[PDB]
RNA sequence: CACCCCGGUGGGGGAUCCCUCGGCCUGCGCGCCGGGCAAGGACGCGGACGCACGCGAUAGACGGCACGAUCCUCAGACACGACUGCCGGUCUCCGACAGCGGCGCAGCCGCAGACAACCCCCCGGACUUAAGCAUAUCACUAGGGGGCGGAGAAGAAACCAACAGGGAUUCCUGCAGUAGCGGCGAGCGAACAGGGACGAGCCCGCAUGGCAAUCGGCAUCGCCGAGUUGUGACAGCGCACCGCGAACGCCCCGGACAGGGCGGCCACAGAGGGCGACAGCCCCGUAGCAGCGCGCAGCGGAGCGAGUAGCGCUGCUUGGUCAUGCAGCGCGAAGCGGUGGUGGCGCCAUCGAAGGCUAAAUACGCCGCAGGACCGAUAGCGCACAAGUACCGCGAGGGGACGGCGACGA
RNA sequence: UAGCACACUCGGGCGCGAGCCCCGAGGGCCGGGAGACGGGUUCUUCCGCCAGGCCGCUCCGCGGAAGGUGAGCCGGGUCCUAA
């Protein structure tokens, strides 16, 4: 947690790349230093979990964007959409269940369901 | 036998790997029951199966 | 055609990726000293341009050759030999790989 | 002749590893594996009982299974990032 | 009684519970008695043990010492009291495990935010006294 | 002296007993796979990392939220959040294509593969019983093939009946080990009722002709397409959902008090577990306590089912008997037809097949939860342990053994 | 107990320890060296051993720690077909 997600979150997203890139560099200069020498033990540890904190932020800048993107498109990308189930994808929906023919659409209508109380 | 395809030499080097003791700082740690490696493998008595 | 994976990943193959660190052997002293080639222990599978194509990255130094083997350790050795002479010995104590 | 002598000539290996189900029973010549059947498409109806206890679903990672447990426990909202996007409009 | 069906009376699966309680729940389960004095400040009967709380020990070998708590070690269960020490062969003194309910908190540790988590647990008490206040009120 | 027997001490071995984070059983809950790449596999990933387990090049805690001080073998990390929990990201490669299919189709989609307890469809044994055996039986089972779902299938009478008539299906009870079938041998074997659980009903086709009123797609209010070989209709959903929880001291014994003794106290809490022996009051807990909203609109209604029903033959099946069902083949209907335990014909009675959908009561493994007159390490699952592991087999496959110091302070 | 090395011999060395380990000498004996399949690190170095090796070991195909396999030309694929 050497680079923390709040300063990370001020970055753009090809910023991000670029320090996913520039700090990958450094963590091959770390796996020199511990083959050559002596390390911390959790230096690589360390630059290896935060190379993995700038790409999740920039995956969950890049879920944003992308969203605000094709928010009002035709057809979402598959990466948008809600990953329910393949069978939950592919239900009928709530308004299509609904649906009935036009003599059941007049029978409920002329007759309603009704609220009474019997008692003897 | 000196001629082998890539699965067959990945297939050994990871059995090669693996054939190792526990590393003697897992003997200190807590709940360590394990003593020395029981799935130690040798060379000649026990058979690896990659063909 | 709408396009259906939205967020991608950052493409792989880069340089740090590709070579995990400089060799500090017997041999591999003996080959920055002797043959003006540097030893890469890298990917195993990164191919020869590929690796090259590191080294001429992140040390910013020309290649003449690459020498590859799969090592039965598990990882793949590389032999990187430089074009200009005395060079790996200049790679080797700036990168501080010996 | 027909036992300690006959293993001798024992040095060809018919099946090998399989690359669905990588057990060592893909036969060279057959080129199908004994285990699992690969390449027909559907799995091999299992030789033994305990066949399915060894090699069936849930002995492996269910690395796809466990994830649609754990969204269907919470019930199917999904991507944490795109569900405040969602509730916001 | 318990009326509960929903939660376990059974040994084997409340001592499963108990051995194998992750590290959020053994905080829990580390729990110790407060002080008299410290009781009508806070009103909760007990509050989870940390470093650097100031102990008096109430059973075992060392009952009636008073010490700072030293270690806490949530595998294991114990709770490590300075003053409450042994020695090795070699002249080291080594710190003698204690169960936390074998010890009662003197002074509370105030410092890493802990003030904020015994007002929290103090206020949620006087909240739910005042409901059940007026609960019996009506 | 050896040998033998008995005892003592020491070996040897692991019985016994005590224990148990395990099993087993029952109930309940859940019932959610897959080109968005599944199941399974391969290979990699820890600073020192073999196994196990975790994970996927973001590789041994990446983010958000909650938690709040330790994790630890070393080194170290840590309020700029340790250890955790919940959820989400990332999620290599092999493994679902000679692919197949739908839609005018710039293109967009689907199928495949897993699951095999439950359920549906097809295929279909033999051991066995008959004291042999061939029909029969086992059995319309096992097994194999195919296919779903959270249930499935069934289902709104071409039904039952013979009454003063009942009224979808499914399930229970019951009819009933009955009627009946059967080398009438062994054996097999239903149904209507009556009682009950649960309850629910509907639709397509022959829809206007003063104009397809209908739908799909798009780069969208306009094109293109479907379609007259005929298209056409909305009543149901959703959110919220806590944190706290009473009451104990002294003396004795002891390594240690939860024991003993004395004296209290709390209890809508004396369930259970932990704690150095057996704890209502030491701890975790236990009893106890908290809800709501939003919706429902219109325009046809007599439409009707053919290589079928039925008959003949055949094979299978059934308790189904001069045929119960199913199929194949031949023949092949009707305006009235089917049926009436099932020969033909006639009566009378009762229904309307050959098109479609339909909750609930019903079944059930994994898994989760809770229980139990269960078993207590040769038992109980094969596994209380680095168990489907080690190990064996060319292969399909086969498959163990192994639990216990203490106050984890010395 | 059955059984297990019985063409070697002499001196020296390291070593707590030597019939077997090393060196020198003498006397004998027979294959040795390259590929495939198969094995999979056994290779090689350093250190060890009171465990294993049908005896012993200071030795070792053993135990521990390392090191090692570099290709336009060798073999296979990126080629071709055979049954
Ligand atoms: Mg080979
Ligand atoms: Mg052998
Ligand atoms: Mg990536
Ligand atoms: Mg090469
Ligand atoms: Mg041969
Ligand atoms: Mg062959
Ligand atoms: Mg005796
Ligand atoms: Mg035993
Ligand atoms: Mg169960
Ligand atoms: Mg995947
Ligand atoms: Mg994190
Ligand atoms: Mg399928
Ligand atoms: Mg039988
Ligand atoms: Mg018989
Ligand atoms: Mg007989
Ligand atoms: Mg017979
Ligand atoms: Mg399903
Ligand atoms: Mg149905
Ligand atoms: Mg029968
Ligand atoms: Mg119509
Ligand atoms: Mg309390
Ligand atoms: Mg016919
Ligand atoms: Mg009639
Ligand atoms: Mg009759
Ligand atoms: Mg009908
Ligand atoms: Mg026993
Ligand atoms: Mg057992
Ligand atoms: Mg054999
Ligand atoms: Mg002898
Ligand atoms: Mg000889
Ligand atoms: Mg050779
Ligand atoms: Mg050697
Ligand atoms: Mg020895
Ligand atoms: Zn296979």
């Amino acid at each position: 947690m050497k680079i923390r997600t709040l300063e990370l979150r001020e970055k753009s997203v090809e910023e991000l790349e670029t320090l996913a890139f520039s700090l990958k560099e450094e963590l091959l200069r770390l796996r020199q230093q511990k083959n050559t020498q002596t390390l911390k033990p959790h230096e690589i540890r360390v630059m290896r979990k935060n190379i993995a904190r700038v790409l999740t932020v920039r995956t969950e800048k890049l879920y944003a964007e992308m969203y605000e993107k094709h928010k009002n498109d035709k057809r979402m990308p598959k990466d948008l959409r809600p990953r329910l189930t393949k069978a939950k994808r592919m239900a009928l929906t709530k308004r299509q269940l609904n649906m009935s023919v036009h003599s059941v659409c007049k029978r409920r209508r002329a007759y309603p369901r009704m609220y009474f109380s019997y008692s003897e | 036998g000196s001629r082998k395809t890539e699965i067959i030499k990945t297939r050994l080097s990871r059995a090669l790997v693996r054939n190792r003791p526990i590393p003697v700082w897992k003997r200190r740690m807590r709940g360590n029951t394990q003593q020395y490696n029981m799935k130690r493998r040798h060379w000649r008595r026990n058979k690896l199966k990659i063909y | 055609k709408y396009t259906r994976k939205a967020v991608t990943q950052p493409a792989t193959g880069h340089p740090a990726d590709i070579i995990r660190f400089g060799a500090c052997n017997e041999k591999a002293v003996r080959l920055i000293e002797n043959n003006n080639t540097l030893v890469f222990i890298c990917d195993k599978y990164a191919t020869k341009p590929q690796i090259g194509n590191a080294v001429t990255r992140f040390y910013k130094v020309p290649v003449e050759k690459v020498n590859t083997a799969r090592s039965i350790k598990g990882y793949k050795k590389a032999y990187v030999k430089l074009k200009n002479e005395g060079d790996a010995l200049k790679i080797a104590n700036e990168a501080g790989i010996i | 002749s027909k036992g300690t002598s006959s293993f001798g000539k024992k040095n060809k290996r018919n099946h090998i590893l399989c690359v669905r189900c990588g057990s060592m029973s893909y036969h060279k010549q057959k080129l199908r594996c004994s285990s699992c059947g690969y390449p027909e498409k559907k799995l091999r109806n299992r030789g033994s009982p305990k066949a399915r206890r060894r090699r069936g679903e849930g002995t492996g990672r269910m690395r796809h299974l466990k994830k649609v447990r754990r969204a269907a426990r919470n019930g199917f909202k999904g991507n944490a990032i795109l569900r405040a996007l969602r509730n916001a409009n | 009684m318990k009326f509960n069906k929903e939660k376990t009376a059974s040994r084997r699966k409340n001592r499963k519970a108990h051995f194998t309680a992750n590290s959020t729940e053994r905080r829990i389960r580390m729990s110790s008695p407060l002080s008299k004095e410290l009781r009508e400040k806070y009103g909760f009967r007990s509050f989870p043990i940390r470093r650097n709380d100031k102990v008096v020990v109430m059973k075992g070998r060392f009952k009636g010492n008073t010490g700072t708590v030293v270690e806490v070690r949530r595998k294991m269960y114990k709770v490590y009291v300075d003053s409450c020490e042994a020695s090795k062969m070699n002249g080291r003194k080594v710190r003698v495990g204690i169960d936390a309910s074998n010890l009662k908190i003197i002074e509370l540790y105030q410092g890493d935010g802990r003030d904020k988590i015994l007002e929290r647990k103090m206020n949620n008490r006087r909240m739910q006294m005042e409901r059940a206040a007026k609960i019996k009120m009506e």
